[PDB]
C-alpha cells in the first residue's frame, strides 16, 4: 500500500505505538518494507530514544543493517542477544546475520584479541545448519580452535559434502592462499571427523600433510579392522617418507597383531605383485633394444645406449647380454654399467646377489664399487649388502674403497630411513673426516645422509650437518664441493613446518657467495610452499642479484613451491636473458603429464645453441612424457642431425621410454655442466617404480 | 661495455634501411642481394646478426645505399599464419550421425587410423594416402567433414583457403607457400586442410600482375613443394574442390594424391533425417509434411535443405509465428531455388 497510513508511526515516542508497530513492521519485515526503506532519514533521529527496547534493537539493525554500516549494524544484535525455514528467517538469518555477522567475526577477528561472538558465531553455525548449504558459511566460518568445535558440532550425518566439498575446497585454498598454522587444525580435526569416519586414505593423505606416526597405528589397526590390502600396502608405501616406516617396522616390530604389517609395510611387498604382473599384462617388444640399441657408437652415446638398454625394465636379458660391451667401457661410464646391472632389477633379492656375485669383487674397481652401487639400487631392506661394502670403506685418503663408499654410503641411502640411524653416520665421520679429492665422496655423504634425513622433525641443526659446515667452510675448494654439501644440508632442513634454520645457519654460515649460495639453498629447501607470496616477491627482488647461481636455484625453487597452483606457474622466464633462468624454467616444466602449453614451451625450448642448454631440454622435455612422444625427437635429430647433443637426445630417449624421493635426484642433477664423473652419478635420480 | 658494441652496430646501420629477397649462398660472408626489382651488387653482412638463421633465399634487413645486409628480416605476421595455424579444435565432428556414412568410414581408414596408428605398415608394406581430394556438388559436407577431422583429431590441423594465396606483390605468394610449408613442417604430425582450389585456374584479377604468368609461378611453388623432395613422411595433406575442370592433371596424377572421392547427393532416406535435424531445434505445425520437399528437390545438397528448414520458419517468424505453415514452406523451397522445376519432366512415369 501507500506509505500514507503506516509512515508518521515513526513520529509519536508513546511506547504502545512502538511496542505494536514494530510487530507491526516485523510481517512487512519479509520483505522489508515496500522498498529500499527510505524511512532512515526520519527515524535515524530515535537513536537517542530508549520496555520493548530491543524490539527496536530489531528495527534499528533491521534498517542500518538494510542500508550499509561496517561496525555499527551488528551491535543492536550483540546489544539485541537474539530472542522472540522461513523466508523471514532467509532474510534476517540467512544474508542479513551472514553478511552482518560476517562483518562482526570480520571486525573484531582484526580489532580484539569476546564471548559474545563465539555465542552469535555456534548460533550462526546452528542456523547454517539448518540452512544446510555449505561451502559458502564453512569459508566464512573459518576465518574464525573455533573451526574444530564448528566440525566436530556440525559432522553428525553428511560426510562427503563436507569431507569431498569442505576438504577439498579448504585443503587446496588452504594449501594454496591459506597460512601454514590453521592447516594443522584441518587436519587434527580432519583427523577426529575422519577418524570417525571410513574411506581411509583421506586420512592417509592427512598423513601425508600431518607426517604423523600415531596415525599409521590407528590406521593400521583401522585398515586391519577393514580387510585391498596389499594395494594400501602399496601407496602406503609411496605415500610414506622415510622416518614413519622405520617406526613403523620398530612399534610394529613389537606389536605387528599379525605380522602382515612387518610384511608390507616395510618393503617387499610394495614390489612382489608388481614385477611378475609387470612382465604379464605388459608385452614390450625388441626392436629398440636392437633399433633404439642400435643408435650407433663412440663409447659415450653407447655407453649411454647401455643405461638405456638397461633402463628398459620382456625379461632381464639387456642384463645377461654376453661380454664385451662393459670391457669397451671406460672407469665412470663402467660404474654407470656396473650400477645398471641394479637399474634393470629393482626387485629379485636373492636374483640380485647372484646376478652381481659375478661382478662383486672383481678385478676393476669400478666394476666392483658400481657392484655394490647396484646392490644399493635393487632393494631398500635387505641391509646384508651393506657388511660386505660397510666393512672395506675406509682408505684414510683416496683408495678404492672410497668409491665403493660413493655408491655404498649411496646404495645405502637408497636402502633405508630410520628414525635417525645413527650408526650409518658414525660410518659417516670418517667420509667427511676422509674427504677425497673425488667430489662424490662428500657429495653422497651429504646426499645420503639427507636421503636419511628428509623427513627430521622440523628438521636438526645436529652436529651431523654441523658437522658438515665446519668442515665444508674448512675447505674452499672445488666449489662442486660449495653445491652438493648444501644439498644434503637442505634435505636436512627438508622434514620442516616451522624451522628458524635458515636462521641458524644464516647466523653461521654467510659470507662470500659460495656460503651466501648455501645461504640461498637452505632459502629454497627451507621454504617447501604455502600461500606465502612474501618470499616470491622476495623472489622477485633477490631473482635480479648479480651472482647468477642463487638465481639458479633460488629462483629454481618454484616447481617446489607453486606445484599445485600450477596454472601460474607459466612465468616469463623465457623471455629473460639470463640463459641459465632459461635452464630454469626448463627444470620447472619436469616430469608430470604435461599438458600443450608445456610442450608449446618445448617449441621454444627445444630450439636453442648452448650444448648445455640443447642438453638440458630432451632431460625434462622426456621427463613430461613417459608421431607424438618421438615426434620432438627425431625433431631433436634435425636439431643436431654435439656428442653433447647426442648424450642428451640419449637421455631424452631414455625419458621416452610431494613425495621426496622424487624431489632429490633432480636437484642433485642440477650441476650437470661438467665430467663424466659427475655422470657416473647421474643415475643415481632413482624416482621411478 | 655493451651499449658501445651495440651502438655501433646500429651505426652500421644507415637509417634508411631495406628489404630483399634472396637467391644463393655465397659461403664467405660477402653477399648479393635482389631487391623487389632486383638490383645486386657483390654485399657484405653486419656480422653480429645470424647469417645461419636462415636456409637460402629469403628476405633480410638491407641498406639502400650500399646495399649491403643488415639484419634477419622480422617473422612477418601475415594474415594467413592467424588462419592456417587453427588455433583451437573447434567442434562439430558429429552432432548428427547419417549424412553421409559412407566416405566417412573412408576418410576414417584412409586418414586417421593410417597416422593415428603408424604400424600397420609395418605388417604389410603399403604406403599412406598423401592427398585426397574430396569433392563434389557444392554444399554437400566436405567443409563440414575437414571441420569434423579437425576436431576429432590427435594432429595439429591446419585450414587453408585456396584465395589466401593471391596477392599482386611479386614472388609475395611463393613465399607464402614457403611459410605455409613452414607451419606445415614445423608442429607435429600434422593434418593440412586446403579448400577452394578450383576458384584458381579459370581466375584472373585486376590488383594482379601478368594474369596466367603469376599462379603459375605460385601453384608450381606449391607443385615443387607439396610432394617434390623435402621428404614426405607424415604430413596429412587434404585438398578440397566443387568442381574438376581447371584442375592441372600433374597435380592429379600418382605420386601427388592418391585416392579421389567423390560425394553422392543423398538418398531420401537419409534426406528424411537431414531435413528432420535441420528442424530438430524450432517449433513447428506438426501436421506439415515434409516428405513434399523431401521427394520434390532431385539434386538437393544440404544447404538447400539448411536453407529450406530455416527459411520456412524465418516466414512463419516473419509475421511471428511460432509453427510454420506448409504454404510457408512452399515460399521457402520457391524462394531457395530459382524456378523449382523438377515436375514434368517427370512427372509422367508415372
Ligand atoms: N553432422 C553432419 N553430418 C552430415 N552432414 C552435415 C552435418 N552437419 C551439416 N551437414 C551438412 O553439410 C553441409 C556442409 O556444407 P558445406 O560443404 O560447407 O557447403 P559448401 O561450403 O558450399 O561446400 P563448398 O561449395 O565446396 S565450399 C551443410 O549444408 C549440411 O547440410
Amino acid at each position: 500500500r501507500d506509505k500514507a497510513p503506516v509512515q508518521p508511526q515513526q513520529s509519536p515516542a508513546a511506547a504502545p505505538g512502538g511496542t505494536d508497530e514494530k510487530p507491526s513492521g516485523k510481517e512487512r519485515r519479509d520483505a522489508g518494507d515496500k522498498d529500499k526503506e527510505q524511512e532512515l532519514s526520519e527515524e535515524d533521529k530515535q537513536l537517542q530514544d530508549e520496555l520493548y527496547r530491543p524490539a527496536l534493537e530489531e528495527l534499528r539493525r533491521q534498517i542500518r543493517s538494510s542500508t550499509t554500516s561496517m561496525t555499527s549494524v551488528p551491535k543492536p544484535l550483540k546489544f539485541l542477544r537474539p530472542h522472540y525455514n522461513k523466508r523471514f528467517a532467509a532474510d534476517i538469518i540467512s544474508v542479513l546475520a551472514m553478511t552482518m555477522s560476517g562483518e562482526r567475526e570480520c571486525l573484531k577477528y582484526r580489532l580484539v584479541g569476546a564471548g559474545e561472538v563465539a555465542k552469535e558465531w555456534q548460533e550462526l553455525d546452528d542456523a547454517e545448519k539448518v540452512q544446510r548449504e555449505p561451502l559458502l558459511t564453512l569459508v566464512k566460518e573459518i576465518v574464525p580452535l573455533l573451526m574444530e568445535i564448528e566440525q566436530v558440532d556440525m559432522l553428525e550425518k553428511d560426510i562427503d559434502e563436507n569431507a569431498y566439498a569442505k576438504v577439498c575446497l579448504y585443503l587446496t585454498s588452504c594449501v594454496n592462499y591459506v597460512p601454514e598454522p590453521e592447516n594443522s587444525a584441518l587436519l587434527r580435526c580432519a583427523l577426529g571427523v575422519f577418524r570417525k569416519f571410513s574411506r581411509f586414505p583421506e586420512a592417509l593423505r592427512l598423513a601425508l600433510m600431518l607426517n604423523d606416526m600415531e596415525l599409521v597405528e590407528d590406521i593400521f589397526t583401522s585398515c586391519k579392522d577393514v580387510v585391498m590390502l596389499g594395494r594400501h600396502g602399496v601407496f602406503l608405501e609411496l605415500s610414506e617418507d622415510v622416518e614413519e616406516y622405520e617406526d613403523l617396522t620398530e612399534i610394529m616390530s613389537n606389536v605387528q597383531l599379525n605380522s602382515n604389517f612387518l610384511a608390507l609395510a616395510r618393503e617387499l611387498d610394495i614390489m612382489e605383485p608388481k614385477v611378475p604382473d609387470d612382465i604379464y599384462k605388459t608385452h614390450l617388444e625388441n626392436n629398440r633394444f636392437g633399433g633404439s640399441g642400435s643408435q650407433v657408437d663412440s663409447a659415450r652415446m653407447n655407453l649411454a645406449s647401455s643405461f638405456v638398454n638397461g633402463f628398459v625394465n620382456q625379461d632381464k636379458l639387456l642384463t645377461d647380454d654376453g661380454n664385451k660391451w662393459l670391457y669397451k667401457n671406460k672407469d665412470h661410464g663402467m660404474l654407470s654399467a656396473a650400477a645398471s646391472l641394479g637399474m634393470i632389477l629393482l626387485w629379485d633379492v636373492d636374483g640380485g646377489l647372484t646376478q652381481i656375485d659375478k661382478y662383486l669383487y672383481s678385478s676393476e674397481d669400478y666394476i666392483k664399487s658400481g657392484a655394490l652401487l647396484a646392490c644399493g639400487i635393487v632393494n631398500s631392506g635387505v641391509r646384508n649388502e651393506c657388511d660386505p661394502a660397510l666393512a672395506l670403506l675406509s682408505d684414510y685418503v683416496l683408495h678404492n674403497s672410497n668409491t665403493m663408499r660413493l655408491g655404498s654410503i649411496f646404495g645405502l641411502g637408497l636402502a633405508y630411513a630410520g628414525s635417525n640411524r645413527e650408526d650409518v653416520l658414525t660410518l659417516l665421520l670418517p667420509v667427511m673426516g676422509d674427504s677425497k679429492s673425488s667430489m662424490e665422496v662428500a657429495g653422497v655423504t651429504a646426499l645420503a645422509c639427507g636421503m636419511i634425513a628428509v623427513g627430521s622433525c622440523n628438521g636438526d641443526v645436529t652436529s651431523t650437518i654441523l658437522q658438515t659446515i665446519m668442515e665444508k667452510s674448512e675447505t674452499e675448494l672445488k666449489d662442486t664441493y660449495a653445491r652438493w654439501l648444501p644439498l644434503g644440508l637442505g634435505l636436512n632442513h627438508l622434514g620442516k613446518g616451522e624451522a628458524i634454520e635458515a636462521i641458524l645457519a644464516a647466523l653461521e654460515v654467510v659470507s662470500e657467495p659460495f656460503r651466501s649460495f648455501a645461504n640461498t639453498l637452505v632459502d629454497v629447501c627451507a621454504y617447501a610452499g604455502s600461500g606465502n607470496v612474501l618470499k616470491v616477491q622476495q623472489l622477485l627482488h633477490i631473482c635480479s642479484e648479480h651472482f647468477d647461481s642463487k638465481e639458479k636455484e633460488e629462483d629454481k625453487d618454484k616447481k617446489e613451491k607453486k606445484d599445485k597452483d600450477k596454472k601460474e606457474a607459466p612465468a616469463d622466464m623465457g623471455a629473460h636473458q639470463g640463459v641459465a633462468v632459461l635452464g630454469i624454467a626448463l627444470i620447472a616444466m619436469g616430469e608430470e603429464i604435461g599438458a600443450e602449453m608445456a610442450l608449446r614451451t618445448f617449441g621454444h625450448l627445444l630450439r636453442y645453441g648452448e650444448p648445455t642448454l640443447r642438453r638440458a631440454v630432451p632431460l625434462a622435455l622426456a621427463l613430461i612424457s613417459v608421431s607424438h612422444d618421438a615426434d620432438p625427437e627425431v625433431s631433436y635429430n634435425s636439431i643436431f642431425a654435439a656428442r653433447l647433443a647426442a648424450m642428451l637426445r640419449q637421455l631424452a630417449q631414455y625419458h621416452a621410454k610431494k613425495g621426496t624421493l622424487t624431489l632429490c635426484p633432480y636437484h642433485s642433477d642440477r650441476q650437470l655442466m661438467s665430467q663424466v664423473a659427475v655422470a657416473g652419478l647421474l643415475t643415481v635420480l632413482v624416482s621411478f617404480l | 661495455k655493451q651499449e658501445e658494441e651495440r651502438s655501433k652496430v646500429d651505426d652500421l646501420r644507415g637509417t634508411p634501411m631495406s628489404v630483399g629477397t634472396l637467391e644463393e649462398i655465397i659461403d664467405d660472408n660477402h653477399a648479393i642481394v635482389s631487391t623487389s626489382v632486383g638490383s645486386e651488387h657483390y654485399v657484405s653482412i653486419l656480422s653480429f646478426v645470424d647469417k645461419d638463421l636462415l636456409e637460402p633465399g629469403c628476405s633480410v634487413l638491407l641498406n639502400h645505399k650500399v646495399h649491403a645486409v643488415i639484419g634477419v628480416l622480422m617473422d612477418d605476421t601475415d594474415p594467413l599464419v592467424t588462419v592456417m595455424k587453427v588455433e583451437k579444435a573447434p567442434q562439430e565432428t558429429y552432432a548428427d550421425i547419417g549424412g553421409l556414412d559412407n566416405q566417412i568410414q573412408e576418410i576414417k581408414e584412409s586418414v586417421e587410423l593410417p597416422l593415428t596408428h603408424p604400424e600397420y605398415y609395418e605388417e604389410m608394406g603399403i604406403k599412406p594416402p598423401k592427398g585426397v581430394i574430396l569433392y563434389g556438388p557444392p554444399g554437400t559436407g566436405k567443409t563440414l567433414l575437414a571441420k569434423a577431422v579437425a576436431n576429432q583429431t590427435s594432429a595439429t590441423f591446419l585450414r587453408v583457403v585456396g584465395s589466401e594465396l593471391i596477392q599482386k606483390y611479386l614472388g609475395d605468394g611463393p613465399k607464402l607457400v614457403r611459410e605455409l610449408f613452414r607451419v606445415a613442417e614445423e608442429h607435429a604430425p600434422s593434418i593440412v586442410f586446403i579448400d577452394e582450389i578450383d576458384a584458381i585456374g579459370t581466375k584472373r584479377y585486376d590488383s594482379n600482375s601478368g594474369g596466367e604468368r603469376e599462379i603459375q609461378r605460385t601453384m608450381l611453388e606449391l607443385l615443387n613443394q607439396l610432394d617434390g623432395f623435402d621428404s614426405r613422411g607424415d604430413v596429412k595433406v587434404i585438398m578440397a574442390t566443387n568442381r574438376i575442370e581447371t584442375l592441372d592433371p600433374a597435380l592429379i596424377r600418382p605420386g601427388r594424391i592418391d585416392r579421389k572421392i567423390e560425394f553422392p547427393l543423398p538418398d531420401e532416406k537419409t534426406k528424411k533425417r537431414i531435413f528432420q535435424i535441420h528442424t530438430s531445434r524450432m517449433t513447428l505445425a506438426d501436421d506439415v509434411t515434409l516428405d513434399d520437399l523431401i521427394m520434390a528437390k532431385d539434386d538437393l545438397s544440404g544447404a538447400d535443405i539448411k536453407a529450406i528448414c530455416t527459411e520456412a520458419g524465418l516466414m512463419a517468424l516473419r509475421e511471428r509465428r511460432m509453427k510454420v505453415t506448409n504454404e510457408d514452406f512452399k515460399k521457402s523451397k520457391e524462394n531457395v531455388l530459382y524456378k523449382k522445376q523438377e515436375g514434368t519432366p517427370e512427372g509422367l512415369y508415372l
